[PDB]
RNA sequence: CCGGAGCGAAAGCGUUUGCCAAGAACGUUUUCAUUAAUCAAGAACGAAAGUCGGAGGUUCGAAGACGAUCAGAUACCGUCGUAGUUCCGACCGUAAACGAUGCCGACCCGCGAUCCGGCGGCGUUUGACCCGCCGGGCAGCGUUGCGGGAAACCACGAGUCUCUGGGCUCCGGGGGGAGUAUGGUUGCAAAGCUGAAACUUAAAGGAAUUGACGGAAGGGCACCACCAGGAGUG
RNA sequence: GCAAGUCUGGUGCCAGCAGCCGCGGUAAUUCCAGCUCCAAUAGCGUAUGCUAACGUUGCUGCAGUUAAAAAGCUCGUAGUUGGAUCUC
């Protein structure tokens, strides 16, 4: 009935950010979600999120700083190489100055600029700007 | 209600909301050691007993089956905690 | 909603394959119909013999006798109605002669106040009708 | 010019330096003389369309002409105004008044490398009016304004030299087409970018800085 | 916003709502910039100092302007906790 | 266009209700769509209650009332002036007229 | 058809705010003031104006009219608005405070006050109106 | 009334079946 | 005011309990829940007087932050506080709309009454909805004596108090006028104010003669 | 009694009592432990009319007769009445079968009611009523001017849509021709499902607004309206 | 539309013009001609196929309350997509 946990996670963050909230509760947690938030937090789009360590799927309470415009997922997780990565940048990011595309390379979850520096592609999860 | 702190909620809001919509799920029911004048031993019984509960020796009835928690008879103790 | 699944390339391809048929401009160009019923049979021009000189009346709210000619094609023997474009060029039309007819603006559609004429004559007696209108190629 | 509002009195006595000081505090510019006080030198208008609308009455059809005038200084400022008056000349002059009162700052960004003055929009912005929505995509320095003649006049008067436009909807409606483009232009200075994440230091409002005057 | 050489190219740096970090547009007429005056610690008179807060029109329209200024005042210790 | 949110009836959460008959035209009208009108009037008119009062062989006898439950269709409830056509914003007033 | 028009209504009001001591409660004296003060090319119009001023003067001496106001009567109400009892209605000898309102005071620093009468709460919760 | 265009159409189709049935 | 000098005193608590400023009626707004202490048995929502005093100090800080007293405006279209805003304006030097608020005084510039203040103080947000909504087309912060069931659509400084009772609303105007003058230097905060709080109380025509 | 209340997948369902086996919601520190969601092909059910085979046919009433009206009524109105309407079995699978709005899931406003269950609280009454709260259910109001829309309007979202990607099924591509032709297929039949083309056409249509009009409603006005009469005409 | 003449004369719902909307029923800026003017240009019109326009075939990227539209409703395989949990 879910079919995705990262979709409902970024959908809760995107709505709470537009409604002016300061913190958002994410009902399901996963290592892909946590590493996704780290890419946004490392670039200065969210605050210090706290993972509610329950003996279940787990919850996450993210501290919203209002610096985010929108966070979304790209379902399905298409296989993005390095030669076609420039195409996804023009279809998902507002401009070449800011905004990042979260890819899942073989070295782990990272953004599109880190994947280009490491010279490796992978599956795309979503984007944020 | 925009900057409502979610990671440190008040103990009243946690007790009021649903048993599943909390930060960490917790049962709302409890166990109690009914002490009838017949049996002198402590016999734990679920709140929603759902069945005719009897102590050791079968002296008297403890709980009549109801929709929610058990309807205790006259002369019953509490959780004793 | 649309199926976005990673293994839905067949479902997406077959769906768009069957939904393109609901397009009028696609179904007329990808079926036997609209090609065999077309008198030209997919050609831009066609030669024919002038059978009659009929003047069709324009539609409301206009009132003018559109000068056309009932022409029978040579390539397949079909009889069509080619419209004499210019003024007074119906007198330049000879009886039982070869005329090179072509389409009339919109493809397979009547143009203007003419009820059903969708063809126009370009050349008459192996020479252009435009020259006959401008005092050239006296024939 | 006798100012009727306290904002017009300050700009009349040279209290406010630049027009951007009014935008900083979002003060309603109710006097058109404030606009021609700062940007009156280089400010070229353009009548986009005179659309005669009619009011069916017992005497028949009462014709009343609408005027769509676009006003911009061709660098950083653009305004759009409408006016429905009986006379054509009155509607044009009335729209010029409302086009100045509705003037707004437009932010200009860079495409890739930042060398020289900004030429294009900072990011992809979308404005909506009725059904028609337009999107302004940043473009290289030598691409020009790629749009219809209607939104091109707004992008040129806004100082945007290069832009990629993706206009959908009933773009034939010139009224909603220009207002949708003008609404996308207005969102350039309301879009939060990493170059604006700096904590804003507040100053004194012109109503507070010159309260005794 | 610089130009890779230390030159700020924006003609004006807009304000951000101190309650929701939203940029206050040039035509956000429902927005306000309220000044909360500072008082002396021993006497309590206005000493020319004040804490400036800006609220965008959207947050103010929904009714979250009083709760925001109340929380923003506790951040600067203007009001009691 | 949809003129009323409830479509002119009180069917919420149901698919079909029992149709009843009107009074002045005998039309099959749904139970929730019927124009209810509980008429309670005296058996004798106020202009003739005094003639019956003095002719009563008792001292104090309260005249009973005519408790009639009427049902009207939309086409007849308006012709009989039971209900009127209200303004666009006045139709939302579900309060009974005083 | 004794209703005046806006020409008589407006003129009769602007002549009072500029000239209040001039006009009294006599129509004939007020009729002569309008000849020297105002310029009217009609005589029947002057009698309508001065006639309505006489009607306004009876209302002015009776109280403040809803259109304008005078400075002689406003000072009477202003002093009447400055009225203050010898003892204020707030500082009473004993204040009745409910039990729930008392606990709120106990939470603050002013939990032990002299002039507080702890009123017993009324048993039963019938504070809502019957529906239907 | 679009329902009587459907009434006349079912009435015309029913006649076309009787004409086609006698040509067996 | 978090300081010990601005803390409410015993004289202030007795006036609040006497005027009835701790009664918010049977209804409650979802944005006014933070200012309600506890609901009593008769459905009345008890307003926290400490929260009332803090918002009262907070509103006074905004009034004294306006240099020109004329740039502050007080409006009361309801008769319960018509004279309360007149004595308030005379005590502080502000403008006032004591009668009926004409729609357009804030937006229509060619209009005669075009007073464009810098800070609006509203008696009742529900009764004075027109000055509030009109103060949105122009950047004017608005303070309001908000009840527990009062809409806060454009109220940035909500003072939780009972704006329904005549003695209750009259005290809030006296308390605010006192604290504004205390933060300016008019009152030394040692001796009580010479102005009695009953000067702001509305008098119905049945008792005006007495 | 009967309600903008409940139940069911829908169509649909309200006299008493009895029998029969289901169902949601809630209760649960029970149990099972991902066993799912949506679903071509396939199937159950499916108002009413109709069809075949019996019973019964009060009332109503297709058809039909007759009475009225009209220039003409093969109708509305009236009398009467077949089939039908009622029941029993097998078919038919069509409705404005509509919330004209697929199912599942997350997120996203407020308030007062209402329905079932659970929970804890002054009281009144031998469960009833009172004040709340948690979970779904039918709905309502307010704000949508935190959004959406062409707008009407939309929190049973019609919101989170150029800042476009939660999953899946079905389905639309200007208006006609036309749900027609043909083929296949179902059926006793009527017809159901599937479903074209030639040809024709510059509009058709949606929402909203101002006028006009109504044999719609409401209010008001004048001896060129009447009341009360008075003159005179015919 | 779409850059360029209420220019000149007669032709008067006729002849015609017009891809579309539309121009003629005795002062036609449209037609029947001159002058002049206009993107032009050794090329330029016309007919037809096809591409963009077309986010009117929508994977990117459309729609299905009222404009064309969610099967009356539910079951159901293939297909499609599937809760969290294993050296950071
Ligand atoms: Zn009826």
């Amino acid at each position: 009935v879910r079919m995705n946990v990262l979709a409902d996670a970024l959908k809760s963050i995107n709505n709470a950010e537009k409604r002016g909230k300061r913190q958002v509760l994410l009902r399901p947690c996963s290592k892909v979600i946590v590493r996704f938030l780290t890419v946004m937090m490392k670039h200065g789009y969210i605050g210090e999120f706290e993972i509610i360590d329950d003996h279940r799927a787990g919850k996450i309470v993210v501290n919203l700083t209002g610096r985010l415009n929108k966070c979304g997922v790209i379902s399905p997780r298409f296989d993005v190489q390095l030669k076609d990565l420039e195409k996804w940048q023009n279809n998902l990011l507002p401009s070449r100055q800011f905004g990042f595309i979260v890819l899942t390379t073989s070295a782990g979850i990272m953004d599109h600029e880190e994947a280009r520096r490491k010279h490796t592609g992978g599956k795309i999860l979503g984007f944020f700007f | 209600p925009l900057a409502k702190d979610l990671l440190h909620p008040t103990p009243e809001e946690e007790r009021r909301r649903h048993k599943k919509k909390r930060l960490v799920q917790s049962p709302n029911s409890y166990f109690m050691d009914v002490k009838c004048p017949g049996c002198y031993k402590i016999t734990t019984v679920f709140s929603h007993a759902q069945t005719v509960v009897l102590c050791v020796g079968c002296s008297t009835v403890l709980c009549q089956p109801t929709g929610g928690k058990a309807r205790l008879t006259e002369g019953c103790s509490f959780r004793r905690k | 909603g649309k199926c976005r699944g990673l293994r839905t390339a067949r479902k997406l391809r077959n769906h768009r394959r069957e939904q393109k048929w609901h397009d009028k401009q696609y179904k007329k160009a990808h079926l036997g119909t609209a090609l065999k019923a077309n008198p030209f049979g997919g050609a831009s021009h066609a030669k024919g013999i002038v059978l009659e000189k009929v003047g069709v009346e324009a539609k409301q709210p206009n009132s003018a006798i559109r000068k056309c000619v009932r022409v029978q094609l040579i390539k397949n023997g079909k009889k069509i109605t080619a419209f004499v474009p210019n003024d007074g060029c119906l007198n330049f039309i000879e009886e039982n002669d070869e005329v090179l007819v072509a389409g009339f603006g919109r493809k397979g559609h009547a143009v203007g106040d003419i009820p059903g004429v969708r063809f126009k004559v370009v050349k008459v007696a192996n020479v252009s009708l435009l020259a006959l209108y401008k005092g050239k190629k006296e024939r | 010019w006798v100012p009727v509002t306290k904002l017009g009195r300050l700009v009349k006595d040279m209290k406010i330096k630049s027009l951007e000081e009014i935008y900083l505090y979002s003060l309603p510019i109710k006097e058109s003389e404030i606009i021609d006080f700062f940007l009156g030198s280089a400010l070229k208008d353009e009548v986009l369309k005179i659309m005669p609308v009619q009011k069916q009455t017992r005497a028949g059809q009462r014709t009343r002409f609408k005027a769509f005038v676009a006003i911009g200084d061709y660098n950083g400022h653009v305004g759009l105004g409408v006016k429905c008056s009986k006379e054509v000349a009155t509607a044009i002059r009335g729209a010029i008044i409302l086009a100045k009162l509705s003037i707004i700052p437009v932010r200009r960004g860079y495409w890739g490398n930042k060398i020289g003055k900004p030429h294009t929009v900072p990011c992809k912005v979308t404005g909506r009016c009725g059904s028609v929505l337009v999107r302004l995509i940043p473009a290289p320095r030598g691409t020009g304004i790629v749009s219809a003649p209607v939104p091109k006049k707004l992008l040129m008067m806004a100082g945007i030299d290069d832009c990629y436009t993706s206009a959908r909807g009933c773009t034939a409606t010139l009224g909603n087409f220009a207002k949708a483009t003008f609404d996308a232009i207005s969102k350039t200075y309301s879009y939060l970018t990493p170059d604006l994440w700096k904590e804003t230091v507040f100053t004194k409002s012109p109503y507070q800085e010159f309260t005794d005057h | 916003m610089q130009n890779d050489a230390g030159e700020f190219v924006d003609l004006y740096v807009p304000r951000k709502c101190s309650a929701s970090n939203r940029i206050i547009g040039a035509k956000d007429h429902a927005s306000i910039q309220i000044n909360i005056a500072e008082v002396d610690r021993v006497t309590g008179r206005f000493n020319g100092q004040f804490k400036t807060y800006a609220i965008c029109g959207a947050i103010r329209r929904m009714g979250e302007a009083d709760d925001s200024l109340l929380r923003l005042a506790k951040t600067d210790s203007i009001v009691a906790k | 266009t949809k003129k009323r949110r409830n479509n002119g009836r009180a069917k919420k959460g149901r698919g079909h209700v029992q149709p009843i008959r009107c009074t002045n035209c005998a039309r099959c009208v749904p139970k929730d769509k019927a124009i209810k009108k509980f008429v309670i009037r005296n058996i004798v008119e106020a202009a003739a209650v005094r003639d019956i009062s003095e002719a009563s062989v008792f001292d104090s006898y309260v005249l009973p009332k005519l408790y009639v439950k009427l049902h009207y269709c939309v086409s007849c409830a308006i012709h009989s002036k039971v209900v009127r056509n209200r303004s666009r914003e006045a139709r939302k007033d579900r309060t009974p007229p005083p | 058809g004794r209703v005046r028009t806006k020409t008589v209504k407006k003129a009769a009001r602007v002549i009072i705010e500029k000239y209040y001591t001039r006009l009294g409660n006599d129509f004939h004296t007020n009729k002569r003031v309008c000849e020297e003060i105002a310029i009217i090319p009609s005589k029947k119009l002057r009698n309508k104006i001065a006639g309505y001023v006489t009607h306004l003067m009876k209302r002015i001496q009776r109280g403040p009219v809803r259109g304008i106001s005078i400075k002689l009567q406003e000072e009477e109400r202003e002093r009447r608005d400055n009225y203050v009892p010898e003892v204020s209605a707030l500082d009473q000898e004993i204040i009745e405070v409910d039990t729930d309102t008392k606990e709120m005071l106990k939470l603050l620093d002013f939990g032990s006050l002299s002039n507080l009468q702890v009123t017993q709460p009324p048993v039963g919760m019938n504070f809502k109106t019957p529906r239907g | 009334r679009a329902k009587w265009r459907k009434k006349r159409m079912r009435r015309l189709k029913r006649k076309r079946r009787k004409m086609r049935q006698r040509s067996k | 005011g978090g300081l010990d000098v601005l803390q409410m005193k015993e004289e202030d608590v007795l006036k609040f309990l006497a005027a009835g400023t701790h009664l918010g009626g049977t209804n409650l707004d979802f944005q006014m829940e933070q200012y309600v202490y506890k609901r009593k048995s008769d459905g009345v929502y008890i307003i926290n007087l400490k929260k009332t005093w803090e918002k009262l100090l907070l509103a006074a800080r905004a009034i004294v932050a306006i240099e020109n007293p004329a740039d502050v405006c007080v409006i009361s279209s309801r008769n319960t506080g018509q004279r309360a805003v007149l004595k308030f304006a005379s005590a502080t030097g502000s403008t006032t709309f004591a009668g009926r608020f004409t729609p357009g005084t804030f937006t229509n510039q060619i209009q005669a009454a075009f007073r464009e203040p810098r800070l609006l103080i509203v008696t009742d947000p529900r009764a004075d909805h027109q000055p509030l909504t009109e103060a949105s087309y122009v950047n004017i912060p608005t303070i309001a004596l908000c009840n527990t069931d009062s809409p806060l659509r454009y109220v940035d400084i909500a003072i939780p108090c009972n704006n329904k009772g005549p003695h209750s609303v009259g005290l809030m105007w006296w308390m605010l006028a006192r604290e504004v003058l205390r933060m300016r230097g008019t009152i030394s905060r040692e001796h009580p104010w010479e102005v009695m709080p009953d000067l702001y109380f509305y008098r119905d025509p049945e008792e005006i003669e007495k």
